[PDB]
RNA sequence: UUAUUGGAGGUAGAGCACUGUUUGGACGAGCGAAUUCAGACAAACUCCGAAUGCCAAUUAAUU
RNA sequence: AUAUGUUAAGUGGAAAAGGAUGUGGCGUUGCCACA
RNA sequence: CUGGGGCGGUCGCCUCCUAAAAGGUAACGGAGGCGCUCAAAGGUUCCCUCAGAAUGGUUGGAAAUCAUUCAUAGAGUGUAA
RNA sequence: CUGGUGACUAUAGCAAGGAGGUCACACCUGUUCCCAUGCCGAACACAGAAGUUAAGCUCCUUAGCGACGAUGGUAGUCCAACUUACGUUCCGCUAGAGUAGAACGUUCCAG
């Protein structure tokens, strides 16, 4: 149920950001207390699953760094046409 | 002189934009080579016409 | 079925005569215009025609008057 | 109620638009009160001020007529002949107009 | 049949007709929408062809939201004329609906019977739909 | 012709602060278009705003 | 020619709204029976 | 001149859009104006600040005048933009 | 800090709760005089007792409204292949959101 993310470094060329929304994947950013904007990647199906059971308005046991920080979600963008999400923005607490 | 470049493609069919950056690089005919030292100047023009031209 | 419209007038060629950082004489013509879209700044008056122009030689420079204005100067060499 | 100092900073800068270094320099500035009337000679493009004299009887006009003599000769100290005159928003009349033809007076034409 | 009461100028250019709607992309006033994948130009004698087909197979129990309006208006020429001699005269009026924006929303009913009033609505449209419910 | 720097100019896109158009609420001002909360439209709307192109420097390579 | 899948229409080697247990790939989910 | 000619329309000048953020750019493409006025409606030095909404007042809505308060111009600028 | 006078995209403004004082800026008394209202010494400008810091002014505190705003993703797009709607690469908005933010300040005066 927790969210167990990976990093990508670098600037991610707009070829990888198509093959990273088809394998499963959602690219997200933690920009709250003293993470740095540090982008992170995550699961797709895992993340629907997680915020049923907690809730939209909900904290999340986000795992980046090898370390553990707690985090909901701001706000996110959604496209209607497939279904399904595009981006996550986390807000450290 | 330590960049070689060589003309592959034609240059007919080609935006008049395009022919004049192959003419200040030396390149007259088709398959020609030329030395040139690699700089900012000089490697902001291939990148112009990366297609038209390959390095080594 | 004939139309009443067709009719326009001729173009006034406006905007800017030179360009920024460029050596000017001492009477030539900076910007035409219709109003006031770039102020008069230093070494430069205004015509009869809203039409700026430069009284010394120099450089010339764009700048800005406040917020949402902007004027044009002229300054010496060296 | 009316300010009438802070709508006088609003005619100061309709005049100072037109003599400010485009017209002449340095500025002879005029700062009057209903207490005392102070001057100050300053330049316009370095911003610094050269001299300053002020009154601080008969409710400050002949101590407005005073101060156009002191000014005029820490006018003529460092040496400075031609000036331009700023009125300061005021009206050229009475008090500030005592102060001017003093200044005038000794040796220091506008 | 809608239409503004007045516009500025009678004739006006034709939308664009490419690319992909601004706006109108999700569901805020009812719960059951219906989507477009299709561009394509509604007349305004299409909306009240749906909107009749609708509203009547739930005879009393919700409210239906009309979301696009014809703003602009096409013109065309009399009958056996040649080319010029000035534009044709105002004929109708359109709206521009492209691949992701909502045509209507219907609320105050049940799931099953939504599906049936949305699909004999769709088949007024030159477009193609999909039923679309509030997001979560 | 490229590299670097500076500037002039409101298209694409977007937006509702202006003019015009427009859907459903709240609320006495006549009670969605004189105020209020949400959602939309524009060649002759704009609080905003690219990519390119253009004028320059007498700034560096290649021709 | 080599490796690995798809397609039965002669598709390729002419057309849309709409209709359908044609056949693959990845998922969702309730009964663990439908006959 | 002319989406064949005749008929109808139009012919010079000014402003905006079409025009693709420099300038320029067509069609019997989409909208308006001009063939003058001012003796102060020019020059110059001083001094002022709007249209609207709202509580009353001789009461036509509290905006035919008169007072207070809000008011980045929603007014004005001889005449189109 | 008390004033005078400049230069700087409201990170300078609005809005509120408090502390201020007769040396300095003001509030205030009067029309003899210099000058003044298409009527009014209210505002312009002379002459100046006492009294109040109530208001302007100056200062502290607060993020209610305005103004400044990255990182990421999206839209759009130069060039280049397929080709007419999809790949690749470069540049990169608007909106929105985490934050800035209750100013800086050069030179001359009186404590």
């Amino acid at each position: 149920a927790s969210l167990k993310s990976i990093i990508r470094q670098g600037k991610q060329t707009r070829s990888d950001l198509k093959q990273l929304r088809k394998s499963g994947k959602v690219p997200a950013v933690v920009y709250g207390y003293g993470t740095k904007n540090v982008s992170v990647k995550v699961d797709e199906v895992e993340f629907i699953k997680v915020i049923r059971e907690v809730g939209r308005n909900g904290v999340i046991e986000l795992g980046v760094g090898s370390k553990t920080i707690k985090v909901m979600v701001a706000d996110y963008q959604f496209d209607p046409l497939k279904n399904q999400i595009t981006h996550i923005d986390f807000l450290a607490i | 002189a330590k960049l070689q470049i060589t003309l592959t493609r034609s240059v007919i069919g080609r935006p008049e934009t395009q022919r004049k950056t192959v003419e200040a690089l030396g390149l007259k005919k088709t398959n020609s080579s030329v030395v040139v030292e690699d700089n900012p100047a000089i490697r902001g023009q291939i990148n112009k016409v990366k297609h038209l031209v390959t390095v080594e | 079925s004939s139309t009443k419209n067709g009719r326009d007038s001729e173009s006034k060629r406006l905007g800017a005569k030179r360009a920024d950082g460029q050596f000017v004489t001492g009477g030539s013509i900076l910007y035409r215009q219709r109003g006031t879209k770039i102020y008069p700044g230093e070494n430069v008056g205004r015509g009869g025609d809203d039409t700026l122009f430069a009284k010394i030689d120099g450089v010339v420079k764009f700048e800005r008057k406040g917020r949402d204005k902007k004027q044009v100067s002229v300054y010496a060499v060296a | 109620k009316i300010d009438k100092n802070k709508v006088r900073l609003k005619r100061h800068a309709r005049v100072r638009t037109n003599l400010s270094g485009t017209a002449e320099k340095p500025r002879l500035n005029v700062y009057r009160s209903n207490k005392h009337i102070y001057a100050q000679i300053i330049d316009d493009n370095k911003g610094v001020t050269l001299a300053q004299a002020s009154s601080k009887t008969a409710t400050k006009v002949e101590l407005a007529t005073k101060v156009g003599e002191a000014i005029a000769k820490k006018a003529a100290d460092k040496g400075i002949k031609e000036i331009v005159f700023d009125r300061g928003g005021y009206l050229y009349h009475g008090r500030v107009k005592a102060l001017a033809e003093a200044a005038r007076e000794s040796g220091l034409e506008f | 049949m809608l239409l503004p009461k007045r516009v500025k100028y009678r004739r006006q250019h034709r939308p664009k007709t490419t690319g992909r709607s601004k706006g109108g992309n999700y569901v805020t006033f009812g719960e059951f929408g219906l989507q477009a994948t299709t561009t394509s130009w509604i007349t305004s004698r299409q909306i009240e062809s749906a909107r009749i087909a609708m509203t009547r197979y739930m005879k009393r129990g919700g409210k239906v939201w009309i979301k696009i309006f014809p703003h602009t208006p096409y013109t065309k020429k009399p009958l056996e004329v040649r080319m010029g001699a000035g534009k044709g005269a105002v004929e109708g009026w359109i709206a521009v609906v492209k691949p992701g924006r909502i045509l209507f929303e219907v609320a105050g009913v049940s799931e099953e019977v939504a599906r049936e009033a949305l699909r004999l609505a769709s088949h007024k449209l030159p477009v193609k739909t999909k039923f679309v419910k509030r997001e979560e």
